[PDB]
DNA sequence: CTAATAGATTAGAGCCGTCA
RNA sequence: UGACGGCUCUAAUCUAUUAGU
């Protein structure tokens, strides 16, 4: 259950990359039918297996497969997701900063922030006012040191709406008059819809606006280049709600759509949710395996 | 009447200042941005794991074909796409435990079994990294 | 034109079945003749790819020539081909990958991308069209005992601080206890439904949110009440009851050229649904579809995991057209009227819900005739 | 301070602290892969 | 100062398959 | 733990009312 989590968590203190490969992937020949039903199969998909592995290993070597270049310079980005540890007093307090994008003249930064700040409450999530100030200040000095100047515009993602006091505290730690906005992104909300004619689902990239604040987006259709569906059955969309701030809907929607292909762990053409939420989700269980670590690194090579 | 607004796909950057939508064909055409060419690796496991890893490593040099071309772009070869060397003749292997004193007689408190497994693997890796001379880059772990 | 007037080299490819092709042999003979014409440097440079093609069993006319190998790795073959080419003093040209990108996108652009044609889509929701203008609350602090709960009652009635939230008349409870009419209705309370749906109503004891909660609870229980007498029964679920119908109960298991109860792994499967009301964008009804199994229609598998495997096996080969058509057919069968569905929420009051789903029109599409 | 007036040992410790902290931050923060380091001294 | 109802809003944690 | 999606089962807490301080 926690084999990989524990192994990577305890090896994290020595700064060594690693890669775990099950033998069944390598030995998919001899694990054939026990009594007439084959256990296992990659014939139809065999070539793609190589595409799944090589580039990943390349990233662990120190190579950059592909970078995105559709970002306005002099902007921010950040994400967040919580986690349940339920160690002793069933605490709900595990917040893992996801990432941040920066333009240091010519390059792109993908290191993110870390530090599992705690919270006495066990079921209400949110965040106490003290932790949030340091949480945003951290990204602030990171931007200062990687920009040799001050940041201009800031964006924030989330998973759940939040109360007034902590956003007010976030506005309190705002330097000068920079604009801050946070966007809540759910995962599943039922808006099942069909195609009137034919035998194919909706075509990927559609939208359905219900108000100047809320919005919707579809991600599992079928790209004409791929000509085949990304999901076996009819898809399920993502519901978008803007919580606070003055943010135009179309630009933020296209921005969050543009950040669903940076899945370095694989090479599938399209992915459902943006990289940020799942990326913080998959770093959280690494640090929740064992909590004796102090100041873990901020490079995602070792985590992934 | 309520209508659906459509959003087009963005574009990603590649080598030589080129652009495309899919990344696979771009890599097959232009390659990565930064050039690093050392994959001196490491591995732990049993000897059958050694031979199977060697066979799979030197197998990937030849192209391998999908069942359906139109949905999966072709894979010509690691050196064909990346311009980086990775062969099955420069591995520095460290031997694994073979007795595996843990058997069906010992199944209560599997947490302890997991602890013993991870302690053994981690100490072996750490000792190999700390004491030996050769410069290793990645560590592959295989186990049934 | 090109072979004679405007060609410098040649790149014959020795595949496994390259000898069979008559056209390649014809152009090969043409190349041999033009070489016999020129006699300057060399023209022909063979290539080999396959492992099955042994080095001796190669095409008979070309045995005299050697070949750069590609059987091991394509990179070294490309490398030695290119440096042999540049050693042969072939005229050069500065590289430009943009032309390669343009050619790649142009040669592979058709039967893909998007088309400006308009199309239509169907939704999953049904909007309400009828509702009584006002609802009524009336509590005497003595009308009912304060211990039993409201799940016992089968008609709209839920407790409250002081305003008993009922839909029908408060004197419609004679069926098991008398003296209902003895409770005078002059001291009753009324709240306009149209205004609270508009949301303009607001008081110190009733806000918009909890009264909206009240009305959605009433419409949900009314939907259950109108469903229960449809003669389609229910199976226990983690969520509300899953409603479905049996083979043979409809005429010969068929209803308008669609089949809903079938056989898979010697088990009989049916097509059920579930529903619940939502209101914020518009008063509409969520409906979702599920597939149910059974041995003979009297009992069902107990294990959820093998049920999961069976439902995946059954649903692997069902797609958008079948999904949409079956949902429309089932909802039309559910329609108790030729135009809508009535909800006899009150003693005589009812709410009408459209049996025709919503619509959508989109201005963008793809190359539809993809066949596969 | 330029002159070794306050404490030469303190100045050496400060310089080594600065170099060590910079190197450690580089190792734990960046993304590239490096093997050696050629430190110049003024 | 504890407990039954009830919606709306959240997270783990397994099983099947991978294009008819 | 080669990765992705689709389902199913389980958990809390917040927000009215109510009975025992
Ligand atoms: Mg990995």
């Amino acid at each position: 259950a926690q084999f990989h989590d524990q192994l990577k968590a305890r090896l994290l203190e020595h700064t060594i990359p690693t890669q775990i490969l099950r033998e069944s992937t390598l030995a998919w020949r001899d694990f054939k039918n026990t009594f007439g039903a084959p256990i296992r199969d990659f014939s139809k998909i065999e070539g793609h297996l190589a595409w799944t592995i090589s580039t990943a290993a390349y990233y662990k070597a120190g190579g950059k497969p592909w970078k995105l270049g559709d970002i306005r310079p002099g902007v921010c980005y950040l994400g967040l997701v919580y986690k349940k540890i339920e160690k002793s007093k069933n605490p709900q307090n595990a917040c893992c900063a996801a990432q941040m994008f920066l333009d240091n003249g010519d390059g792109t930064v993908f290191k993110g922030e870390v530090g599992p700040w705690y919270n006495p409450e066990k079921g209400e999530y949110h965040l106490k006012p003290k932790e949030a100030k340091a949480l945003l200040t951290q990204a602030l000095e990171s931007y200062k040191e990687q920009n040799k100047s001050y940041p201009k515009e800031v964006f924030i993602h989330a998973r759940t709406r939040f109360n007034d006091e902590e956003w007010n505290a976030f506005n309190e730690v705002t330097p000068k008059n920079t604009n801050l906005v946070g966007v809540t992104i759910t995962k599943s909300k039922p808006l099942k819809l069909y195609k009137t004619e034919g035998a194919f689902p909706i075509m990927r990239g559609n939208a359905y606006i219900v108000d100047e604040k809320k919005a919707f987006l579809w991600t599992l259709g079928f790209v004409p280049k791929l000509q085949s569906t990304l999901s076996m059955e009819v898809p399920n969309p993502i519901f978008i709600e803007i919580n606070k701030g003055e943010a135009e809907i179309q630009q933020v929607l296209k921005d969050i759509l543009a950040l669903t292909k940076l899945n370095y762990n694989a090479c599938i053409y399209a992915d459902g949710e943006p990289v940020t939420l799942r990326f913080a989700n998959k770093i959280g269980e690494i640090l929740t395996a064992s909590t004796e670590i102090k100041t873990p690194p901020l490079a995602f090579k070792y985590y992934i | 009447m309520k209508e659906l607004i459509y959003i087009e796909e963005p574009s990603i950057l590649f080598a030589h200042g080129q652009k495309c939508t899919d990344p696979r064909d771009g890599l097959a055409l232009f390659g990565p941005l930064n050039q690093i060419y050392g994959i001196k690796s490491g591995v732990v496991g049993t000897q059958k794991g050694l031979q199977i890893f060697k066979s799979y490593l030197d197998k990937i040099q030849k192209p391998i074909y999908n069942h359906n071309n139109i949905t999966r772009p072709m894979f010509p070869g690691f050196e064909a796409v990346f311009g980086c060397k990775w062969e099955s003749q420069n591995i520095v292997f460290k031997e694994i435990t073979d007795e595996e004193i843990r058997r069906y007689l010992f199944n209560a408190s599997t947490h302890k079994r997991t602890y013993d497994l991870v302690t053994l693997f981690n100490d072996k890796i750490i000792t190999a990294n700390k004491n030996d001379e050769e410069r290793v880059d990645v560590w592959f772990v295989i186990v049934p | 034109k090109e072979i004679r007037e405007n060609t410098c080299k040649f790149l014959i490819v020795s595949s496994t079945a390259g000898n069979k092709r008559e056209g390649v042999l014809k152009e090969l003979a043409v190349a041999t003749k033009v070489k016999k014409h020129l006699q300057d440097d060399m023209f022909i440079i063979p290539l080999a790819i396959d492992e099955n093609l042994s080095y001796d069993d190669i095409n008979i006319e070309i045995v005299r020539l050697n070949a750069i190998d590609f059987k091991k790795s394509w990179a070294k073959g490309l490398q030695d081909l290119l440096d042999a080419f540049e050693k042969q003093n072939v005229p050069k040209k500065p590289p430009d990958h943009s032309k390669s990108n343009l050619l790649y996108q142009q040669i592979f652009l058709h039967d893909k991308q998007a088309i400006e044609k308009e199309e239509t889509y169907d939704s999953n929701w049904f909007p309400i069209i009828s509702f009584p203008n006002e609802l009524r609350f009336h509590r005497y602090d003595w009308r009912l005992p304060k211990q039993f709960d409201v799940r016992t009652l089968a008609f709209p009635a839920i407790r409250y601080k002081e305003y008993l939230c009922t839909f029908a008349w408060e004197y419609d409870f004679i069926h098991q206890l008398p003296k209902t009419e003895t409770y005078n209705g002059q001291e009753s309370i009324r709240i306009s439904t149209s205004d609270i749906l508009s949301g303009r109503y607001d008081t110190d004891f009733i806000r918009n949110y909890e009264c909206q909660r009240l009305i959605v609870q009433l419409i949900n229980k009314a939907f259950e009440l109108r469903m229960k007498d449809k003669n389609v029964r229910e199976y226990q679920m983690s969520k509300t009851f899953a409603y479905w119908i049996e083979k043979g109960k409809l005429e010969k298991d068929k209803f308008e050229k669609i089949k809903l109860v079938g056989k898979q792994k010697n088990k009989y499967w049916h097509f059920g649904i579930s529903a619940a009301g939502k209101l914020y964008p518009s008063p509409v009804l969520m409906v979702s579809s599920h597939i149910i199994f059974t041995m003979d229609g009297i009992n069902l598998i107990k294990s959820k995991s093998i049920q999961h495997s069976s439902r995946r096996k059954q649903g692997k080969n069902w797609w958008n057209d079948k999904w949409r058509e079956k949902l429309l057919a089932f909802i039309r069968f559910l329609s108790d009227d030729q135009n809508a569905i009535y909800l006899n929420v009150g003693s005589e009051e009812k709410i009408l819900i459209s049996n025709k789903p919503l619509k959508f029109f989109g201005k963008m599409s793809y190359v539809t005739p993809s066949e596969v």
